[PDB]
């Protein structure tokens, strides 16, 4: 079944997994009418399908379109995402397939199955963990991707860019984790401490500045002191 | 009006006949049961009084043979056998009647209970349920198995029931998984109605069969048959209306007939509040809501 702290060490072996999150897949703005009663205005979204090993993201852009003239659309987005990922594990080849989907949100346990039952060697699994894939569109290049699509579109990432090359998966998780964790308790804090220093840059292949190991660690350091202070001042402690 | 009867009551034991029940103690004279009622189904039900665990018994037709119980030592059951020789038969019943060592079947003129339980239930379709095709009449009991059960493992002594399943393929036409599983008419009408039963009487004979093996042997397996049986048709949004006014009857009597003492292991809190509250026949089913709500409002 479910996915914690216990099985953790799970997600950096061998066998092939992909995280679901749904959270910016149907994405809308409420306003007044004119007649002074309240209407959503749907936006751009996103499946966040990420392979937690490799870093290789599989960002599926929800143009507004596929909304058009749906009913109960946050029921709708559930069993979209479920068909999106479904047609994506079908589009790779089978050494490629995962043999496991973790879905961060449990509503997307029943669409994701029903969507993979040509699928049975795939375990469909929530997790336990508060995991903060939401603050996705808090990456800039993400966020410009998915607010110009102008249709449905698959846009291929590395979330990690080259940390690998230094870095274990298990660490390099954790160093995204943090920095999602930090932009999604305080955006503006959040992305002050990333590029403060206009010397450290984005590689245009990247998502995130191209920080030493020590540069790291400092980063790393003020992520965590951002999500205390914030924390303290959320519960007055 | 026809006649089952014993050629002895050995141990002490609690005797079934349909919704009917008689203490016999052990070496008591009893030879059976007389004026059960021609044209219904009838189940013949056993628990001994030394051990409460194996409730068993015996789905017959009367106009299928003549029936008659006789206790096996060896296998240490009340047993159902056919007696082929009608003569030695009918002189063995007008003998124990003469002697009046037969309960009679206690039947109320008004009472439409037990037709009301068993409308749709036909012997012949009991018989592809419970597979044993050298008897005329079909042995059930507390802990035999369903053919899904054996799937997630004898199947000589398993329940037959038709497989129910909500994340299957057979529920769900590929490209149509959302519609197909909130709303199951397809699943309903086309695989299971047209498809492997042909028409609501063979659905609900099952349903109805599912029901009594729950009721009478607590058959853990034949309840999850009669709940899957009912939410299939709920989760419809597209029913003949004479289904869900059938429906309803069905459950009403059902739910009547339950022991009040039962309701916390025979119903399923999830099936019958969607059923009666969140599903697309929330409002088809008066009869078995006012019933339920009256009888089990702690339940729902």
């Amino acid at each position: 079944g479910a996915m914690n702290s216990s099985n953790y060490a799970e997600l950096f072996n061998n066998d092939i997994k992909l995280f679901v999150d749904d959270t910016n897949v149907y994405r809308v703005t409420v306003h007044k009418t004119f007649e002074g009663n309240v209407a959503t205005k749907a936006i751009n979204g996103c499946i966040f399908t990420l392979n937690p090993k490799t870093g290789h993201l599989f960002l599926k852009i929800i143009h507004t379109s596929v909304w058009a003239g749906q009913k109960r659309l946050s029921q709708l987005a559930k069993w979209k995402t479920a068909e999106e990922v479904s047609a994506l594990v079908r589009s790779l080849p089978k050494e490629e397939q995962p043999k496991q989907i973790i879905v961060t949100r449990k509503a997307m346990l029943d669409p994701l199955e029903v969507h993979m039952l040509d699928f049975p060697n795939i375990a469909i699994r929530p997790t336990e963990l508060r995991l903060p894939f939401s603050a996705a569109m808090s990456i800039d290049k993400l966020s410009d991707v998915v607010m110009k699509a102008t249709e449905p579109q698959m846009v291929l990432f590395n979330i990690y860019d080259d940390w690998l090359d230094r870095i274990s998966s298990y660490t390099a998780f954790s160093r995204l984790t943090l920095l999602l964790r930090a932009l999604k308790t305080n955006e503006e804090s959040a992305k002050m401490i990333l590029l403060s220093d206009p010397t450290i840059t984005i590689k245009s292949y990247h998502l995130w500045p191209s920080f030493t190991d020590e540069q790291w660690i400092t980063i790393e350091s003020q992520m965590r002191d951002l999500i205390l202070t914030e924390y303290g001042r959320k519960y007055n402690v | 009006m026809n006649t089952v009867p014993f050629t002895s009551a050995p141990i002490e034991v609690t005797i079934g006949i349909d919704q009917y029940s008689f203490n016999v103690k052990e070496n008591q004279p009893f030879h059976g049961i007389k004026d059960i009622p021609i044209g219904h189904v009838h189940v013949i039900h056993f628990q001994h009084a030394d051990n409460s665990s194996m409730r068993y018994g015996y789905w017959f037709d009367c106009r299928m043979g003549n029936f008659y119980i006789q206790y096996d030592p060896k296998d240490g059951l009340y047993k159902m056998m056919e007696e082929r020789d009608g003569a030695k038969f009918e002189n063995i019943v007008h003998n124990f009647k003469e002697r009046q060592m037969m309960v009679s079947y206690p039947k109320i003129d008004e009472d439409d209970t037990w037709y009301n339980l068993t409308e749709f239930v036909q012997m012949d379709k009991i018989r592809k349920i419970v597979r044993k095709d050298e008897n005329q009449f079909s042995y059930v009991d507390s802990s035999m198995t369903t053919v899904q059960e054996n799937e997630l493992s004898d199947p000589a002594h398993s329940l037959n029931y038709t497989v129910i399943n909500f994340k299957s393929r057979e529920a769900i036409r590929p490209g149509h998984e959302m519609e197909d599983f909130l709303d199951k008419s397809y699943y309903l009408n086309t695989v299971m109605l047209q498809g492997i039963f042909k028409n609501s009487s063979n659905y609900f004979g099952e349903l109805q069969f599912a029901f009594l093996n729950a009721m009478f042997f607590g058959n853990y397996g034949s309840s999850l048959q009669w709940h899957a049986m009912i939410e299939l048709i709920c989760s419809s949004a597209t029913v003949p209306k004479h289904m869900l006014d059938k429906l309803d009857e069905i459950l009403y009597y059902q739910i009547k007939t339950l022991p009040e003492q039962y309701s916390d292991i025979l119903l399923n809190e999830r099936v019958w509040n969607i059923c009666l509250y969140s599903s697309f026949q929330k409002n088809s089913l008066h009869n078995t809501e006012k019933i339920m709500e009256n009888k089990y409002p702690e339940l729902l």
